[PDB]
């Protein structure tokens, strides 16, 4: 799904940022695309896809702190995922967390996830690679 | 203009469309308080302390974003809006560190003054502040957001009337705060070193580096010889500090202090200036003579400049090869004072003082160098100035006046409308006019473009035979603007244009002692620097003009030969080189 | 399908408007309906109108936009009328567009359902093949458009000036008012926004005539509403309730009652801007008059009811930490007030709260009503409001008692065993991290209150359960 760097910042910064109208915009559709096939935004290519615009990057980057809509860069290898929901917190997860703070490494918060309930309440918690 | 009616606090009033009742009260003697506002720039009333009453509201609300209507009859004096200013002061206090002993301006933070206005009693509300972390690596400005409340004036002073806009918001609730793309530096990022960043923030939380600790170390050497110098515009200043009635001149007491810290040599900025007008005159025959590159544009402040080689680089054939006048009199008293005096060169410092903060920034790049030496290697600001007199805490308002030293600090009027805006070309002009013509000229017609202030446009006819056309253009605006008109090349008409970094002139820099909005509000301070400025020039006794003082062509025909010289090539021109971009 | 619309009476509104009564005549009818704003304004919906139309624009053109976004959590009132029959929304803003003179608009739609904003695609594609919405609509001389945009609903952006900066593609930026958004919105002149559920009655009101809308209902409030039911509730689903409906009626016979034979303490209404009604009032009507005297607001139509098990300082924090992260930030009411009362009771919860502070809160209460800039702000405290005027005494069992009735406020409650039943298997010993479970075979384990985290993962370990919360 996520084919690098290279092509697909060539492929759709040339392709659907040059239109008109939507100032912002549908720049904020394409920030979605992004989150649809990079899983995150990136640092160094904002600065290209705004001098392709032409505009600074304050207003871009304030739309990026903006929402909590999207993910950005932390991403090691995999992630884990804890099912913590409401029903989850009612199993309780905290004994497997410490046990993996003695083991695997640093707890939850830092790369060596928070999910919210997806489905499939009767089997907590869930354990997401 | 449309007439429209309303009742302030019983009493009947008409006025214009687009007039807040904020603007409206202050015109008929009544006051509130605001953070939020500023003219014409910040609009928001984020700051909610500028509540009134409104009759018939289901809320109170905020008075510089209210527009008036027809017959709204309002009151400022409620039980209810005192306890829900008390309240929402009591909240906002809760943030910002209480040590005010170690605030840098201390008893000018006008929320001291709301705080003891507004009878402030307890501070029942402890609690937990945000992410803390200094960045103390910049070489001019330095944020400490444990002091900012966020009132977004700082973004929008940079982001518009300056034309920069490289600050903005991050995060929610507490994570919201002020910050530069992408959380690092403000030395790698396209700053400018504007300094209107820091004379607009309400609450100190944008400082400069106080450097006076190894000012302190040199001037405790005593094998160092120590020399002082004064910047043209800076006298009018320092009794801003001092609460001094407006536009004193205080240039021999302040003479006479520096006298008494027992600074080994004290000389100012006009003589340097003099010498760089004549230079810059000399460089204007050649280019004309020569059918060089059109425009030329001078090199007085380091602020444009750096923002042209770091966001322009295709610009560069047309600047000049020649420095800051502060840049010459250190290259100058470091070669010619010490042959004379036969004093080591190493052995010598030389610090100087001007209120524009981006020196701070060329005293960092080496390639200013005489022989392998920086031309100057210290300098402070009027405000730090104010701090160490401050320090000494010597009784300013009653010392006699003195005189400055032989031969570097005579004095003429052309170069005391130096720090002026405009000035500069003024000078050109007049002595281009007396070397090629004879002509003798003091002021110039000026046709201000309609719809933009701070570009202005003239044709004076310097010689029958050409005609030069004068472009001045100061404010952040105005150099974008003018430099888009540039970049597609229709003005190649004119010959000169005048790139002022800061608005206003240097006298309206950012070392300058802060004003309060308040202050802004009745008169623009500018004028009267103006005006103190235009008392000193036309009281200037001997000259009026720059080339006709006696010891520039002494210093000409003994050392320096001949303007555009090969030796002054080396020594007095020099080349630019475009800078890494990374916004 | 368009076709299956059509069969059903569609599109029947538009042909009679367009070429029989004049856009002055329209204004006036749902004045004689007494339509309200249902998107919790409460301003006469057709008053706003007459200053659309009669404003002062200086380019001749205005818009009209529509508000499809759903705030409260579990509030799925705005999804099902856009799964289940947009032909009559579209239709609406060529009703609303005819009325004030408009000729392009916007729709707002969340990008995280995939349910509606396909469904909505198709329903615009077809209906421009007819002719309906374009150019020259039924051989008349108005031309109206509409585009597509993609939002995904953040909850400070349901304000009304939140949306005119949505489609700016700035932040989120709530603008102090005046000047108003039907006076000064997008580029600076008037727009219109109302939300789906006011759209869906317009072709009923046009096509049936006002008369019978202000036949139903009571006398400041005409009309119907639908609401969203939820919580600890027997039956779940949709509901279509007329004005005149009070709150025993609706829970019992309606409602279902309270599932496994538990009894009712009180109801929350409106989401996180409502509060909680208990048993004191269900002989009440509910209205915009009626609820404001009580302590709550209509909301999204969302309803929250509960029982006994829960702590009501525990529900009293789980509305306020949605709205937490959802503060755009800019009062400073909003940005630094808001967690000023969450340290409160948090430290009461753990059991660190001291004496004096039942009155605390009371400052705090009516500065972030007052000076709150979005709506967010005043209607934080619409909770904490309610909740100390009607259930004021039982946070003294948190304060002196340091007992928690319901057993789910955590940090303070006790485990005990109750010896009868369980046999002393010791199973939960091994299970607790603390090692404050002592006790012999063939006898029931002893605790040390002291030495527990009261983290509970002994009570599952025991398989008798017999272990209470004390
Ligand atoms: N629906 C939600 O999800 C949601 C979330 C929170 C609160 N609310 C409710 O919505 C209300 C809206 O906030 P508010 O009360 O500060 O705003 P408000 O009084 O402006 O009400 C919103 C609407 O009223 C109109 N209006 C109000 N006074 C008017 C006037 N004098 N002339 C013309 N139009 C006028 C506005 O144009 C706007 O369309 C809140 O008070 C709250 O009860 C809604
Ligand atoms: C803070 C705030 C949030 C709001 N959020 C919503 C929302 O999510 N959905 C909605 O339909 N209306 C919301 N409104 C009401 C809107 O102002 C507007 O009234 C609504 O779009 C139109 O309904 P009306 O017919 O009552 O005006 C909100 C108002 C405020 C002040
Ligand atoms: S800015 Fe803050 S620390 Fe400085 S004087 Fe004012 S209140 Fe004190
Ligand atoms: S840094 Fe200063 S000017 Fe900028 S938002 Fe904070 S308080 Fe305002
Ligand atoms: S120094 Fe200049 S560029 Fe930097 S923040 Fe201040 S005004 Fe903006
Ligand atoms: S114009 Fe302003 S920024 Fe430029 S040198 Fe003068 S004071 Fe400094
Ligand atoms: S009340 Fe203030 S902080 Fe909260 S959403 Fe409104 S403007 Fe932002
Ligand atoms: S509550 Fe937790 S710590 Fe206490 S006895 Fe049970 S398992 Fe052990
Ligand atoms: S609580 Fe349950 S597991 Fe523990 S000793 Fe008693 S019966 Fe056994
Ligand atoms: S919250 Fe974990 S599966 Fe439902
Ligand atoms: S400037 Fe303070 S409330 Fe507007
Ligand atoms: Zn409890």
């Amino acid at each position: 799904m996520a084919e690098l760097i290279p092509v697909e910042n060539l492929d759709v910064v040339k392709a659907i940022v040059a239109e008109h109208r939507e100032v912002p915009g549908c720049l904020m559709q394409i920030l979605q695309e992004t989150q649809l096939k990079y899983g995150y935004l990136p640092l160094e290519l904002q600065g290209t896809i705004a001098d392709e615009l032409g505009i600074p990057l304050t207003e871009v980057y304030g739309v990026a702190t903006f929402y909590s809509q999207f993910t950005l860069k932390p991403k090691g290898k995999y992630k884990i995922g804890i099912c913590l929901g409401t029903a989850c917190y009612v199993r309780g997860s905290q004994a497997i967390i410490d046990k993996v703070n003695s083991v695997l490494g640093t707890q939850v918060g830092d790369t060596t996830d928070a999910t919210r309930c997806v489905g499939a309440c009767g089997l907590a918690p869930v354990m997401m690679i | 203009m449309k007439e429209i009616t309303f009742k302030i606090n019983g009493q009947e009033m008409i006025v214009p469309e687009g007039t807040t009742i904020l603007e409206a009260a202050r015109m008929n003697n009544i006051d509130i308080p605001t953070l939020c506002y500023l003219k014409d720039i910040n609009e928001i009333g984020a700051c909610r302390m500028c509540l009134v009453e409104i009759a018939g509201a289901r809320a109170l609300q905020a008075a510089c974003v209210y527009p008036v209507a027809n017959g709204i009859e309002v009151l400022t004096n409620s039980p209810k809006v005192r306890e829900a200013r008390r309240v929402n002061l009591e909240l906002i206090l809760s943030n910002h560190n209480r040590e005010c002993t170690t605030c840098i301006r201390s008893e000018n933070c006008e929320l001291q003054t709301l705080a003891t206005d507004l009878g402030v009693s307890d501070i029942p509300f402890e609690g937990e502040k945000s992410g803390k972390l200094i960045d103390d690596l910049s070489t001019s400005v330095v944020r400490d957001e444990s002091k900012c409340i966020l009132c977004k004036r700082c973004v929008s002073v940079c982001r518009d009337v300056q034309s920069v806009a490289v600050l903005g918001t991050v995060g929610r609730g507490f994570t919201s705060q002020v910050q530069p793309v992408f959380n690092k530096s403000l030395a790698d990022v396209g700053c400018i070193n504007c300094g209107q960043c820091i004379i607009n923030c309400p609450v100190g939380a944008l400082k400069e580096k106080s450097d006076i600790q190894r000012v302190w170390d040199a001037i405790a050497d005593p094998s160092k010889t120590v020399i002082v110098q004064t910047a043209p515009a800076v006298r009018a200043a320092l009794g801003e500090e001092f609460g001094y009635p407006m536009g004193t001149s205080v240039t021999g007491k302040m003479a006479a202090a520096l006298r008494r810290l027992g600074f080994d040599k004290v000389f100012d900025t006009d003589f340097g200036a003099d010498v760089c007008i004549m230079e810059e005159g000399t460089e204007l025959i050649g280019r004309v003579t020569n059918g060089g590159v059109l425009p030329m544009i001078t090199s007085c402040s380091p602020g444009w400049i750096k923002f042209i080689e770091t966001y322009y680089p295709e610009a560069i054939p047309h600047l000049s090869s020649c420095k800051s006048p502060q840049n010459i009199t250190g290259a100058l008293l470091k070669n010619h004072y010490a042959q004379t005096n036969n004093i080591d060169p190493k052995d010598m410092v030389v610090v100087s003082i001007m209120p524009c903060t981006a020196k701070k920034y060329e005293v960092q790049r080496e390639e200013l160098c005489t022989d392998g030496n920086a031309d100057v290697d210290i300098s402070i600001t009027t405000r730090e100035l104010a701090r160490m007199i401050k320090e000494a805490r010597i009784l300013f308002n009653k010392l006699p006046d003195e005189d400055f030293d032989d031969y570097y600090g005579e004095s003429t009027g052309a170069a005391v409308i130096f720090g002026a805006t405009g000035g500069v070309m003024e000078a050109a002009v007049r002595t281009v006019a007396d070397v090629l013509n004879k002509k003798d000229i003091q002021e110039i017609d000026y046709q201000i473009v309609r719809g933009v202030d701070g570009i202005k446009k003239a044709s004076v006819e310097v010689t029958p035979d050409l005609t030069v056309n004068l472009v001045v253009a100061h404010g952040g605006a105005n150099i974008r603007e003018v430099m888009e008109q540039l970049k597609a090349g229709e003005l190649a008409d004119t010959h000169f244009i005048e790139l002022m970094a800061c608005p206003g002139g240097c006298v309206n820099g950012g070392g300058q002692p802060i004003v309060s909005a308040k202050d802004k509000m009745d008169i623009d301070i500018r004028t009267e620097r103006a005006k103190a400025l235009y008392d000193e020039d036309a009281n200037v006794l001997t000259y009026r003009k720059s080339h006709q003082n006696p010891s520039v062509i002494r210093l000409y025909e003994e050392y320096l030969e001949e303007p555009n010289s090969p030796k002054a090539h080396h020594i007095l021109h020099t080349k630019y080189s475009a800078k890494p971009k990374l916004v | 399908n368009i076709d299956e619309y059509i069969g059903f009476d569609g599109y029947l509104a538009l042909e009679k408007v367009l070429l029989t009564m004049s856009p002055v005549d329209v204004i006036n009818e749902v004045k004689a309906s007494g339509l309200r704003g249902r998107g919790g304004g409460g301003f006469p919906t057709g008053l706003k109108w007459q200053f659309a139309h009669d404003a002062v624009s200086e380019d001749g053109i205005k818009y009209v936009a529509c508000n499809a976004d759903e705030g409260d959590p579990g509030a799925f009132m705005d999804r099902s009328v856009l799964e289940g029959d947009p032909h009559a929304v579209i239709e609406a803003m060529a009703i609303a567009g005819y009325a004030v003179g408009a000729s392009k608009g916007y729709v707002y739609v969340r990008a995280e359902y995939p349910i509606a904003v396909n469904r909505l695609q198709i329903a615009i594609d077809q209906a421009k093949e007819y002719g309906i919405l374009g150019e020259n609509i039924f051989e008349t001389d108005f031309s109206f458009d509409l585009e597509i945009r993609l939002g995904a609903g953040a909850f400070v952006c349901g304000e009304e000036t939140a949306l005119m900066n949505s489609i700016e593609g700035k932040r989120g930026e709530p603008r102090p008012r005046p000047p108003f958004p039907a006076n000064k919105g997008l580029f600076g002149k008037p727009t219109v926004l109302n939300n789906v559920e006011t759209y869906a009655n317009i072709p009923k009101i046009i096509l049936n005539g006002a008369e019978w809308f202000a036949s139903v209902g009571t006398e400041k409030s005409k009309g119907t509403k639908v609401f969203a039911l939820g919580g600890k509730i027997n039956n779940t689903g949709l509901l279509e309730i007329p004005m005149g409906t009070t709150l025993r009626e609706i829970i019992y016979e309606i409602g279902g009652g309270i599932p496994n034979g538990k009894a009712f303490k009180a109801a929350q209404t409106g989401g996180p801007s409502g509060g909680c009604l208990p048993e004191s009032l269900l002989d009440t009507e509910i209205d915009y008059d009626n609820l404001i005297a009580a302590g709550s607001m209509m909301g999204s139509g969302g309803l929250i009811v509960m029982d006994e098990d829960n702590c009501m300082v525990d529900v009293a924090r789980f509305f306020l930490d949605f709205t937490q992260d959802e503060s755009c930030g800019k009062c400073p009411p909003c940005r630094i007030g808001t967690k000023r009362m969450l340290e409160i009771l948090e430290r009461i919860c753990d059991g660190k709260g001291v004496e004096g502070d039942i009155e605390r809160l009371e400052e705090l209460a009516v500065g972030i009503k007052s000076s709150a800039l979005c709506g967010l702000g005043q209607t934080a405290p619409n909770p904490v409001l309610s909740t100390i005027r009607f259930f004021r005494d039982e946070y003294e069992a948190h304060i002196r008692d340091k007992k928690c009735p319901a057993g789910v406020c955590k940090h303070l409650l006790d485990f005990k065993i109750n010896a009868d039943t369980c046999k002393g298997c010791g199973i939960c010993a091994k299970k607790c991290p603390a090692d404050a479970i002592s006790g012999e075979k063939k006898k029931p384990y002893n605790i040390d209150t002291s030495k527990c985290i009261k983290c509970g993962a002994c009570i599952e370990a025991c398989p008798f359960g017999s272990i209470s919360k004390a």
